[PDB]
């Protein structure tokens, strides 16, 4: 409802506005009235449509409307026949089969469709139950849902904030805002208006976040869905009712096929009416047109191939929640990627350490066990003992089995990072810490800005007190007067200070937090081994230390992220970085993972290098762009569009959860399919808005996993690369399968048009072609989904979502007007062969069907003068139909062989390399054998047993199909861009 | 562009012309196999069907003798069929021959070849169809309660019917058989109810024999034997119950003759006759 915050207001005006008091809180008689007026502090669940309605919507999706019309026409034809006593139950069987086809395709489509899951349950780990509010000047432990605006609530370290509160009294309060920024770094809270942005003003406590430590008092300012997390969840749930690109392509293909069917139906219905035909023949012919023109089994096979690829991917730790998401990778133009936890290990580790005036680099992998950076020299043993001695962090016991880098440790980020580094390089560091009995004085403070500790060395011959003090590099330098170089305590001069400052600047220029380390050997003469120390700093020196080194921590990228980003960019995909972290760290991570290339520069970098101002330099030289949330919030959509178009390497830093969604929407309006990778609650609206959203398994939140279309169960971007490859392969194989099915559609359609025009006896029945659709052509179409790539999948650019369709005009015309007609010709050759060998020459069959189908005539005369009864005529008609069916099967075997490739040849692709195609060929042959010599041994469903020679009459036509396709692809290969690749390639 | 349109029309005209040429070439190569004298196979026609002349709609003959319009269609169909059996039509001696008036052996006229050209055909006289030739009674028996149907065996090229042997008494004896060279035909009510209302059926065949004489077989197939006349057997139901619909089944008998439950006209009739008062 309201989207503004009130943090510029002090206690008095807030009390006047919200009508409350800090001390007395609110009276219950007013608290309950306000609660009734506004509502409980609860998140409203979305409106989930019933599953039955979704299941029923699939019965009118795709080609189901045409099949329902066909079933209705079958019922009407059956009743017309029943009135006139000439009924054979064949239309009832056709209608029942069509209804069954609709039911099965609807079931498969329901399974394919993305499941709508609510996101409220993913916020249950947040959203506390009990709140410490004060009413009528006494504190009461009332539930969170009973809060209302104006109430005064206290928070304690370790609990969840009961609502969006504005702090009034705070005592060293720290909060974790990982749900708003994706960064778990503890944020200091106070009562001071610090920043213009409400999300970063340090005196606002947010609903569903956790208070790490301290104690704070505040006034509730937002309740329920009016809170930050409330709008985050509202965006995550409400938005996202869009179709996947493969769904759009399938819908376009269905539109093309339905248009063809309807146009031919109207035209040939007019031709039938004009040729003096009554109603029954016209409606039966329209039924035949519908049954021939609709691919009855194609969509279910599409779903089966999608599920096969989904389970193959799931075998590699890549969980596909939504089946259609297996294709969205591939045809993806832009990847908008979160940084922390997604491109980054979300672990704070040491990267660089500077000592002996030299900068050494340490390995930052999550599996590294030992690292070498010239440790044999001096000045490093002292540094390592400073790391161990001046470190408070402790492992949790019982973690011997788990490796070092995965061990859970108590402490802050820097303390744990130093502990992990020491435990890695030095080995067992608990024993060394145990040896030197540390004095109870270990002063650390948010204001002192240094960590101090005094230890006594356990060397048997030395037994000398050694003090260690670490902290911020400037506070470190001002508290020292010498430096350690090769073990010599050389005094720190002006040049040494300048070199230290240069190293500090270089380390800070990589987005690394830097710590200083120094020590001093307290003399035994003034500090014997019988001296007691006081925490009041009244008996030990806090100055004149010996500087040693400078370590820095980075929160580094994952091991397999840089090369995966490189492969994704080499596949033509733009990789955009959208993170809630600070700009410096974001830019450093982008350069480390290759999102911003080393050669490329940003406007600020160029201006600094040229010693000029940012305004002076034009912006065409800089190929990179780092954009903060403040800069983007003022940008109009036009400026955002120009920013996306002009720059190829873009980094958006310090972005709110709504700003990620805005960036995604800006990318999508560029006619692009965009993928979002995330692992946090703040990424959920962007994940749900994206065409495909990818979450991380180990590092991901429940909300991110629920909002995503895909989950990386092992946190590897190589899964993203393999998903792109698999999606592009799926697109190619879908093209092949669709062409293979359309060919059979036309091969089925042509006999009925010839039957209406020339007047021949029915070349093939309508029931027979249903066995083509749901019989011999089910397993070959699945087998075509197992084809390997004909070229480099990754070298190709992403396809344009508008200019590159799954089914284009070339595919449809080549399947309809080239290969389907050839199959019809072969079938008609076999049909005329069957009829002529029994007595009817081809010209005697023209305009014969009216007398042929007349039950009155039982002495119809053939070409030799013999007389035929009606049953013998219909048996010969069934035999011709069965021969036509077998011919279509043989030419579909040839079609299966030629559709194996779109440019290559079977000599190059390999005829026997894909064994699933040979399984499918065996399926075609076996199904035809069962339907001819099984069902057909008894005459049923217009099937009969054929003579052996009728199985091979159409073989040369199949060879001709193969030769024609081989020649087409050979000449496509020889002369690219020669009117032939443009007019004959699909 | 215009050049692209010209090329894409020329490709399609050439492609479709090539496809049509290949199709017609395959059809001609196939047709080279078959002959104009005899069919390659007789898997369907070999057991001949039995059909009647009036060519009725729903296996029903229904007429009122008072109204000539009721039986006019039946009579006209019989006239149309028998127009070629007139003595005027079979006058020539070059094409027709005066075959013996008593039943004889099947008359082989050589094997199926273009040699000897047009074969000769035996002539069939309407006089053998007494009460049903139409020579004396132009309306056959429809004016009275005497419906007349004419039975004919379906022409099958090179088919020689072999009459049933004396292994068993196939039905109630005809007592005038000449079984070596006569193919018997018997009409009886399908049910016991019809057998009590069918009446006295009088057959009319060549030589006074109740069936098809064998000197008309084999048939040589509309090329060697045009104007061939198949033998006929007139059947008349003199006394049948009025206003009742009687079911009649007529069968042919022989070793070579076969019957099918699926095909109701393979060697059998199922005709329904009613005569309204
Ligand atoms: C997309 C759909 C594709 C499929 C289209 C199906 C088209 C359906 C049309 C059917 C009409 C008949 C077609 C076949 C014609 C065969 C010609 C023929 O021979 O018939 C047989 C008769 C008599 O034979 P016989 O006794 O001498 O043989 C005895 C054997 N022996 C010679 C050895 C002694 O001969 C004669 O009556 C010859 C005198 C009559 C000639 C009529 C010519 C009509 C031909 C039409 C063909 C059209 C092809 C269209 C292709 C389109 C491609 C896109
Ligand atoms: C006896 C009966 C026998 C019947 C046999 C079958 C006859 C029909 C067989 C094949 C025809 C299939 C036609 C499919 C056409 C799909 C049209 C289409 O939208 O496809 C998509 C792609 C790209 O489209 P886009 O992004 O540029 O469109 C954007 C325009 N927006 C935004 C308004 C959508 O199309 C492309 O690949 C670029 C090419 C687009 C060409 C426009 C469509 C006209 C092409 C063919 C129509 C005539 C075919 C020949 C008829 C033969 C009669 C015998
Ligand atoms: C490279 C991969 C294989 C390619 C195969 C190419 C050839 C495909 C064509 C046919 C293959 C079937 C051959 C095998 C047949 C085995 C059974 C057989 O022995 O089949 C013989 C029948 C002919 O029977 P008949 O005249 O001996 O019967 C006479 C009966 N009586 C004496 C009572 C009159 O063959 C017939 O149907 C006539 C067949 C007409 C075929 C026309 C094809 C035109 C294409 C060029
Ligand atoms: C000889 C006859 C059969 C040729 C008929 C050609 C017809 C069937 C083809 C040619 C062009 C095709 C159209 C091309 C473009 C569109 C727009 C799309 O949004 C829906 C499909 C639709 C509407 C197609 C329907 C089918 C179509 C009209
Ligand atoms: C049966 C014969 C005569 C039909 C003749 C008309 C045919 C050849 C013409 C008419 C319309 C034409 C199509 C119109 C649109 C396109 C889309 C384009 O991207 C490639 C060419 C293509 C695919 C044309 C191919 C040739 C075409 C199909
Ligand atoms: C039928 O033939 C018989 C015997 O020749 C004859 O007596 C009878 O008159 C004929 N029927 C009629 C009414 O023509
Ligand atoms: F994990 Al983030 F922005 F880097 F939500
Ligand atoms: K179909
Ligand atoms: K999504
Ligand atoms: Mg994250």
């Amino acid at each position: 409802g309201m989207d503004l915050d009130d943090h510029r207001l002090s206690n008095t005006e807030l009390e006047q506005k919200y009508g409350t008091n800090i001390i007395q809180g609110l009276s219950s008689v007013r608290a309950t009235e306000l609660l009734a007026r506004d509502g409980p502090n609860t998140l409203t669940p979305p409106k989930q449509t019933p599953e039955i309605i979704k299941f029923l919507k699939q019965m009118v999706g795709g080609f189901s409307i045409l099949l329902w019309i066909g079933a209705a026409l079958c019922w009407i034809a059956f009743v017309i026949q029943y009135v006139n006593n000439s009924a054979s139950l064949d239309n009832v069987y056709l209608g029942a089969i069509l209804v069954l086809v609709v039911i099965l395709t609807g079931i498969f489509a329901y399974y394919q469709e993305a499941k709508s899951t609510n996101i409220m349950a993913s916020f249950s780990k947040m959203i506390p139950q009990q709140a410490l509010v004060i009413r009528d000047a006494e504190k009461k432990v009332i539930s969170a849902e009973q809060l209302v605006v104006g109430d005064v609530v206290e928070i304690k370290g370790g609990d969840q904030i009961p609502a969006d509160i504005r702090l009034v009294f705070s005592q060293g309060c720290k909060v974790d805002n990982s749900s708003l920024t994706g960064e778990s770094e503890p944020q200091a809270r106070s009562t001071e208006f610090t920043h213009e942005n409400p999300l970063e003003t340090k005196n606002i406590g947010f609903y569903s976040t956790t208070c790490l430590e301290g104690t704070a008092t505040g006034i509730v300012i937002n309740t329920g869905d009016r809170t930050i997390i409330g709008r985050i969840a509202s965006l995550a749930s409400g938005v996202g009712s869009e179709k996947t690109p493969i769904a759009i392509e399938i819908e376009h293909f269905v539109h093309i096929v339905a248009g063809v069917a309807v146009s031919i139906g109207i035209i040939f219905f007019i031709t039938a009416v004009c040729m003096k035909y009554y109603v029954l023949d016209a409606i039966i012919f329209l039924i035949s047109i519908i049954v021939a023109n609709v691919p009855e089994g194609l969509l279910a096979t599409v779903t089966v191939t999608l599920s096969l690829t989904a389970k193959r991917m799931a075998k590699k730790n890549c969980l596909v929640k939504n089946l259609e998401a297996v294709e969205t990778l591939g045809s993806t133009s832009i990847i908008c990627s979160d940084k922390t936890g997604t491109l980054t290990q979300n672990r704070m580790t040491v990267a660089h350490l500077w000592f002996d005036n030299q900068i050494f680099v340490a390995d930052t992998s999550e599996n590294q066990t030992k690292q070498a950076f010239d440790q044999s020299s001096g000045t490093w043993a002292s540094l390592s003992k400073i790391i161990t001695l001046c470190n408070r962090a402790e492992f949790r016991p019982g973690q011997e089995s788990v490796p070092i880098m995965k061990r859970t440790v108590v402490g802050d980020a820097s303390e744990t990072a130093l502990l992990k580094f020491s435990e890695v390089i030095l080995g067992d560091v608990m024993g060394i810490r145990k040896r030197n009995h540390k004095v109870a004085e270990i002063p650390f403070n948010s204001t002192n800005k240094f960590q101090l500790s005094i230890h006594e060395t356990e060397d048997p011959n030395n037994k000398r007190f050694l003090v260690v003090m670490k902290g911020a590099p400037e506070r470190i330098l001002e508290k020292c007067s010498t430096i350690m170089i090769n073990g010599q305590e050389q005094p720190l001069d002006k040049s040494s200070a300048d070199s230290f400052h240069t190293a500090y600047m270089e380390l800070g220029g990589l987005g690394e937090r830097v710590l200083g380390f120094c020590h001093l050997y307290l003399p035994a003469e003034q500090f014997p081994q019988s001296y007691i120390f006081d925490v009041d700093s009244v008996n030990f020196p806090t100055s004149n230390f010996c500087f040693v080194g400078l370590l820095s921590m980075i929160d580094p990228p994952r091991s397999t992220v840089p090369d995966a980003v490189s492969k994704c960019r080499s596949a033509g995909i733009k990789v955009i970085m959208v993170t809630g972290d600070h700009p410096i760290t974001a830019k450093a991570i982008a350069k480390s993972v290759g999102i911003i290339s080393a050669n490329n520069e940003t406007v600020e970098d160029i201006a600094k290098r040229r010693n000029i101002a940012v305004e002076q330099v034009n912006k065409r030289e800089a190929k990179a762009a780092v954009v903060t949330g403040m800069e983007l919030k003022d940008m109009t959509p036009e400026q955002l569009d120009e920013l996306l178009t002009n720059y190829q390497e873009i980094v958006f830093a310090r972005t709110s959860p709504q700003q990620k969604l805005i960036i995604v929407e800006g990318c999508q309006r560029q006619d692009a399919i965009v993928a979002v990778t995330g692992d946090g609650v703040n990424d959920s609206p962007a994940l749900k808005k994206a065409d495909i959203g990818i979450a991380m398994g180990i590092a991901g939140s429940d909300a991110a996993k629920n909002a995503a279309d895909m989950v990386l169960l092992d946190d590897n971007f190589a899964s993203i690369v393999t998903g792109v490859e698999e999606g592009r392969l799926i697109f190619d194989n879908l093209k092949k399968t669709i062409a293979y099915t359309l060919t059979a559609n036309i091969a089925e359609l042509c006999p009925f048009l010839i039957y209406i025009v020339a007047g021949l006896p029915l070349p093939i029945g309508t029931i027979t072609i249903l066995f083509i659709d749901l019989g011999t052509d089910i397993i070959p179409s699945i087998a075509l989904a197992y084809e390997k790539a004909e070229s480099d999948i990754m070298n190709r650019k992403p396809r344009h979502k508008k200019k590159d369709r799954l089914v284009n005009t070339q595919l449809a015309i080549y399947s309809y007007l080239h290969i389907g007609l050839m199959q019809a010709l072969g079938g008609f050759l076999v049909y005329f062969t069957v009829y002529a060998q029994q007595g009817f020459w081809p010209t005697s069959l023209i305009n014969l069907r009216v007398a042929w189908e007349t039950d009155d005539i039982n002495d119809l005369e053939d070409s030799y003068g013999q007389e035929w009864t009606r049953y013998q005529r219909k048996y010969l008609e069934w035999t011709g139909s069965t021969a036509f069916f077998v011919a279509i099967m043989i030419q579909q075997i040839a079609d299966l062989i030629i559709r194996k490739t779109r440019r290559n040849s079977i000599f190059q692709q390999g005829l026997f390399r894909n064994k699933v195609i040979w399984v499918g060929i065996a399926s075609q042959v076996i199904v035809a054998l069962i339907l001819s010599y099984g069902l057909g041994s008894v005459p049923a469903l217009s099937f009969t047993m054929l003579r052996v020679q009728y199985w091979f009459v159409a073989v040369p036509h199949a060879i001709l199909i193969w030769v024609y396709d081989e020649m087409r692809k050979l000449f496509i290969r020889l002369y690219p861009g020669s009117w032939w690749d443009k007019n004959m390639y699909y | 562009t215009g050049g692209s349109w010209f090329k894409i029309l020329l490709f399609y005209v050439i492609f479709y012309g090539c496809l049509a040429g290949i199709f017609i070439g395959t059809i001609q190569v196939m047709l080279l196999t078959i002959s104009e004298l005899k069919p390659t196979y007789q898997d369907r026609v070999a057991p001949p069907g039995l059909t009647q002349i009036p060519q009725i709609q729903k296996t029903e003959i229904s007429f009122r003798p008072n109204d000539p319009k009721s039986y006019e269609a039946y009579v006209l169909n019989i006239i149309r069929f028998l127009e070629k059996y007139k003595d005027s039509a079979q006058k020539d001696d070059m094409i027709f021959e005066d075959c013996g008036s008593m039943p004889s052996e099947p008359k082989e006229r050589g094997e199926f070849n273009h040699e000897r050209g047009e074969r000769k055909v035996c002539r069939f006289k309407l006089d053998w169809l007494g009460n049903c030739s139409g020579l004396n009674d132009e309306s056959y028996g429809y004016k009275e309660g005497k419906p007349c149907i004419i039975i004919k065996l379906n022409r099958v090229l090179g088919f020689k019917p072999k009459p049933p042997k004396n292994e068993s008494l196939e039905t109630y004896p005809l007592t005038m058989k000449y079984n070596p060279n006569v193919l018997p035909v018997q009409c009886t009510g399908k049910r016991d109810e019809d057998k009590d209302k069918v009446g006295n059926i009088e057959y009319f065949g060549m030589g006074g024999f109740y069936g098809f004489p064998l000197q008309y077989y084999p048939y040589y197939g509309k090329l060697l034997q045009p104007k061939y006349l198949q033998p006929l057997l007139a059947v008349q139901f003199t006394n049948l119950t009025l206003d009742t619909e009687i079911r009649i089944e007529c069968k042919a008998y022989g070793e070579n003759i076969g019957y099918s439950e699926k095909d109701r006209f393979q060697g059998r009739f199922d005709v329904k006759i009613e005569v309204k008062s």
